[PDB]
């Protein structure tokens, strides 16, 4: 029985690990897909071909962009740009009513997220009713023609809250479905390399635990927390030490190594 | 150039904003005929057409005093609008 120390995947592959050996490994890897859930940091994917990219989603970005474009008109931030004159702006706040800065922006960002015929039909109907176009496709044509850029629309708060809520309920399912796809995507490991497994289920990383479980967050906040977790745990330093209790190659050429902790 | 007095009257009318406009009517001396708010309105709307306006949302026409050059002054302003 040997004592093997390895600081790279290639070193371990050439070491000829056997059951009974003592193994000491340090490097950077990915937690397999506990406060880190959906990750398991007691099992480290250690491979030279880290082909899995961090979870990114054009569809989520389109949803976030739509939500942002509407919120800057219904809930402006300190720095936020106002796209009407100061005087008309000034006049609307003392008025006590709600203005859309930029109707064309909302149409185009909706058309972008909701590109399918069947997506977001209620939101599309709400936008058609605010504009002067016949149907949604006629409105999108004028939007793509540029006829709506910086056009303003005035609506009363009941319609503005119906609109804010329509957008909230149209964007959110895209983000929920994309977080399902993304975590399921991460479940397909690259061929070869190693899977280093704690028999006790102890973590091989020293990473800060999330302050709460992202599964309890609403969709956008959940996606953001998951992107942060993945950014940490898909490229994490790890230290794995113990007695080898099993080693075998799976159908994907990945070598699974079970380690038992040393007292 | 149509004149709207409440924002509520433009609800459901896409429009472009073209900036502030005003009309005025002075009365030089306390002796002279009082300031005419109507004459201010009409100057406002004709200057609205100068900016290629379609309508005006009226902010205010308070009749002020401290204005220099006339005893009391009728200032009357609003936003020039282009209804699509």
């Amino acid at each position: 029985a040997q004592t093997i120390e390895a600081t790279s995947v290639k070193q371990l592959a050439d070491a000829g690990v056997r059951v009974g050996d003592t193994l000491r490994i340090s490097g950077t890897g990915m937690c397999n897909i506990s406060p880190f859930l959906p990750f398991d940091c007691s099992q480290i994917i250690w491979n030279d071909a880290r082909s899995l990219p961090l979870p990114e989603s054009e569809l989520v970005n389109k949803a976030t962009a739509l939500t942002e474009a509407v919120n800057r008109q219904l809930h402006p931030k300190p720095e936020d740009e106002s796209r009407v004159s100061a005087s008309l702006r000034s006049a609307i706040q003392k008025s006590g009513m709600v203005l859309l800065d930029d109707f064309g922006d909302i149409v185009l960002k909706t058309a972008d997220l909701c590109s399918a015929k069947d997506d977001c039909v209620r939101l599309k109907n709400a936008l058609v009713n605010l504009g002067n176009s016949k149907d949604w496709d006629a409105l999108v044509k004028r939007a793509n023609a540029g006829k709506l850029d910086g056009v303003n629309v005035l609506l009363r708060p009941v319609s503005a809250e119906s609109l804010d809520n329509l957008v909230a309920t149209s964007t959110a399912p895209f983000i929920t479905h994309e977080t399902a796809r993304a975590a399921q995507s991460l479940n397909s490991p690259a061929p070869g390399g190693f899977l280093i497994v704690s028999d006790e289920g102890s973590d091989f990383v020293d990473q800060p635990w999330p302050s709460a479980s992202l599964y309890d967050y609403p969709p956008q906040e959940q996606w953001n927390a998951f992107q942060k977790l993945a950014q940490m745990l898909m490229h994490t330093p790890f230290n794995a030490e113990g007695i080898v209790t099993k080693i075998f190659t799976d159908a994907n050429g990945t070598q699974h190594i079970g380690l038992h902790p040393i007292p | 150039v149509r004149i709207y007095t409440n924002a509520e009257e433009l609800v459901g009318k896409p429009f472009r904003d073209l900036g502030e406009v005003s009309g005025d009517s002075c009365q030089a001396s306390n002796q002279d005929s009082p300031p005419s708010i109507p004459t201010a309105r009409k100057r406002m709307q004709i200057n609205a057409s100068k900016m290629k306006a379609n309508a005006v949302l009226l902010h205010s026409c308070e009749v002020t005093s401290g204005t220099p050059g006339c005893y009391r002054q009728a200032v009357c302003i609003g936003s020039a609008l282009n209804i699509t």
